[PDB]
């Protein structure tokens, strides 16, 4: 449940972050280089970069969204590569021979236990 | 000794410096960002201008309108060219009105605010035209200029407003002065309460 | 016979299979414990020679599980 | 004690609660899928509407006619633009029937099914044509409106149908539902088992 909420925190606000630089472009430019990215544009687009498969189909154009897309990549990419493996590590170690013995009638067991090779 | 505030108080002093030095890093950012722009309207001259001759070249470019919420409207428009004199070149120099209109079309002299109707950016280019065309021998512009990079464009408008270049300046600075009143109220609260924990 | 779907029909026979099915062997949980409440033998024999079909313990088996 | 059939009953409520989140997760989804759609036609107004003049503009656009397997076909039609009255604005603006018409050309009012013979499209846009030409002054439509977004457009038909839209979430409450059925049926069996072993 930690490295849960701090991923989806960090990917969730960081993806909020690049939504407003790219959707109100550098005051230098006098804003007039601004991206009409949705939130879910965004999203996706962190999820991308994140996972270093960086399509290019979508990408940061402002520089404010540029400068801070280079910080996210410096903490991001350490943050996925060392948070998604131990997320499925932590799930789906589902104990196969759990569960119990059902006898039949007419039919006798044995119960076999020590050495067990 | 020790005490219970130091880490309150450490914190405060790597917030003051993590401000410090966003502020100086922001200041360089914005430096680059606006060296060219600044620049390349700053070297521009200022100059008084008449108009000497206008017409249209007998041929249409096209413009985008939109609805709001995704339309394209490609639209024809009249193509009119305007001729100015300037203190500098003295000379046939192309009227360009705002600095958009140049880097988007640099053959006509205005853009009209493109709608979808043609007749009516057909009139709105000829409602503009009649001015320009009877302000020849009038009243000087004041108008602006570039010999160094383009000796025949003029324009009547800057390139940007200077309040958009003055506040990307403004707040840097503020953000690393408001960093050294962190450090200094923080060391100076480290450094006075120890001193009245000797005195007590 | 263009002009008409029926992509609803042929998932409709999959989530009724499955979930229809599924509540059959609940409600048949809760149906016999409660009639207690209100109120070797062959099938062994059949699960026997079921099982030993499933596994490759025979001819037989070992042709089925090829196929 | 713990029993044998414990392993398929919890298994029983894994799937249960994973049918009521997804069913949950699936309603937002669909949720935020069809807000704006959904907002974009319930805001359009339906008005009683009467055409009052119609014209070709004396210039073509190309549509694309398919083959089947793999065809381009780019060819020429006429765009005939109607113009029609509404409640609301009392007004001058362009029908444009159906909305996948107004977003894909908007300057005219029609297109038609485009087919490899221009002939074809032309008198398809003709027999078109003729009819609204003739509806000067006839009995109202029926028409839809958008004043807050598009104040010069009208449409003839609504941009999704509800039945897509219900479908859309009905099968996510079904979804929740039978996910509930499943935790209470198997929650039912598991502690009324206990009480009928008890019994025995
Ligand atoms: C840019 C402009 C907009 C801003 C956009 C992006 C910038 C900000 C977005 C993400 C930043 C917050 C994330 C974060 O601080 O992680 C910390 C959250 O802290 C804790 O969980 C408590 C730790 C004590 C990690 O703390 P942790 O739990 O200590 O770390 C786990 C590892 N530890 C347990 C193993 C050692
Ligand atoms: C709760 C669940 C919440 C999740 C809800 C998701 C809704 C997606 C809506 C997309 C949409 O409106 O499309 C827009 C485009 O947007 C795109 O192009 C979408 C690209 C993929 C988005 C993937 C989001 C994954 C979030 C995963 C987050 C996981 C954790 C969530 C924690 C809360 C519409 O395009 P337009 O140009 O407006 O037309
Ligand atoms: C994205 C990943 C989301 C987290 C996954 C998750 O929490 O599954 C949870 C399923 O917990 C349940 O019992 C209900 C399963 C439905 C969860 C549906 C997820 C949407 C995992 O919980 P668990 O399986 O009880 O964890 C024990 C780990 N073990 C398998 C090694 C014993
Ligand atoms: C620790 C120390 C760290 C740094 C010490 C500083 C070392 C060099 C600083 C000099 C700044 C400077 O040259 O101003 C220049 C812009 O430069 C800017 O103002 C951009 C801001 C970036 C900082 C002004 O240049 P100019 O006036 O245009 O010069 C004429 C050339 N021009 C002909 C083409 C007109
Ligand atoms: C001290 C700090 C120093 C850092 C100072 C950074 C200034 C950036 C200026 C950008 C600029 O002028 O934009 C240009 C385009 O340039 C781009 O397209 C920018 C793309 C992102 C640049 C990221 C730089 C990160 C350096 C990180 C280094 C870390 C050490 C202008 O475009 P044009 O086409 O001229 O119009
Ligand atoms: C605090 C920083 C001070 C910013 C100084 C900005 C100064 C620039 C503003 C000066 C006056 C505004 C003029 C209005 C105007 O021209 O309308 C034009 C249309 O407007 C828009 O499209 C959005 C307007 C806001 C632009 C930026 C908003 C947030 C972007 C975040 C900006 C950078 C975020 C992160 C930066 C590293
Ligand atoms: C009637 C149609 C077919 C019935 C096949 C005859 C049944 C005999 C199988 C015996 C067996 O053990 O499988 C053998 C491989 O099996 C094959 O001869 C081909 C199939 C092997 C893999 C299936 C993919 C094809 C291997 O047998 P062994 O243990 O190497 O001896
Ligand atoms: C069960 C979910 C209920 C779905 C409700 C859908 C409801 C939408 C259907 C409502 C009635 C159909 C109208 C027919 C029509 O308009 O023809 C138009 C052309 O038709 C096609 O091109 C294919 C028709 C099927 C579309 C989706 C099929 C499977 C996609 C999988 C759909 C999502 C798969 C995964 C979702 C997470
Ligand atoms: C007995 C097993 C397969 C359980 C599966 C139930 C399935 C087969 C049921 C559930 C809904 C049913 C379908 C719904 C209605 C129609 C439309 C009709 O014009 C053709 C039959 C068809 C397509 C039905 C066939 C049988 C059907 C698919
Ligand atoms: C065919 C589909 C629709 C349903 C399958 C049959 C279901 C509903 C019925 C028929 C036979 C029944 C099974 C008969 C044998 C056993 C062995 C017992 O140790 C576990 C439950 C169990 C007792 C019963 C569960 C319910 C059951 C599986
Ligand atoms: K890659």
């Amino acid at each position: 449940v930690n490295l849960l909420s701090i991923f989806i925190s960090t990917w969730l606000t960081a993806a909020g972050f690049i939504h407003l630089v790219e959707n109100s472009g550098d005051p230098w430019e006098n804003f007039q280089n601004n991206q009409a990215l949705t939130y879910w544009e965004c999203v996706y687009l962190l999820m991308v970069t994140m996972s270093t498969v960086g399509y290019g189909d979508v990408y940061a154009k402002t520089t404010l969204g540029r400068l801070f897309m280079v910080f996210f990549i410096l903490g991001g990419l350490a943050m996925f590569a060392s948070y998604v493996p131990e997320i499925i590590e932590l799930i789906g170690n589902r104990k196969k021979y759990g569960g119990s013995y059902s006898a039949v009638s007419g039919r006798k067991h044995i119960v076999v236990c020590g050495h067990i090779t | 000794t020790v005490t219970a505030l130091k880490a309150g108080e450490d914190k405060s002093i790597r917030l003051g410096l993590f401000l410090i030095i966003s502020g100086v890093v922001s200041l360089f950012i914005f430096g680059f960002c606006w060296l060219s722009p600044a620049l390349q309207d700053l070297q521009a001259t200022e100059a008084n201008c008449t108009v000497l001759s206008v017409q249209q070249i007998g041929e249409v470019f096209e413009c985008t309108f939109t609805c709001g919420a995704d339309c394209r409207g490609t639209s024809q428009y009249p193509c009119v060219q305007v001729y100015v004199n300037n203190s500098e070149s003295n000379s046939r120099a192309l009227l360009h009105s705002d600095e958009h209109q140049l880097l988007t079309n640099p053959k006509c002299s205005y853009i009209p605010p493109c709608k979808r109707e043609n007749q009516k950016n057909l009139e709105s280019v000829m409602n503009w035209q009649q001015y320009w065309k009877d302000e020849i021998g009038s009243q000087p512009f004041t108008c602006y200029f570039n010999q160094h990079q383009r000796p025949d464009d003029v324009l009547l408008h800057r390139t940007h407003d200077e309040i958009v270049l003055l506040h990307c300046f403004l707040w840097p600075l503020v953000t690393f002065v408001v960093g050294v009143l962190i450090v200094v109220l923080t060391i100076c609260a480290k450094s006075l309460a120890v001193k009245a924990e000797a005195m007590k | 016979s263009r002009g008409q779907r029926m992509w609803w029909a042929f998932l409709a026979s999959s989530m009724v299979t499955f979930f229809g099915g599924l509540f059959i062997i609940l409600l048949w949980r809760t149906l016999k414990y409660l009639w207690t409440v209100c109120c070797v033998g062959w099938m062994t024999s059949v699960k026997d020679w079921a099982g030993v079909m499933i596994s490759a313990q025979t001819l037989t088996g070992r042709v089925l599980v090829v196929l």
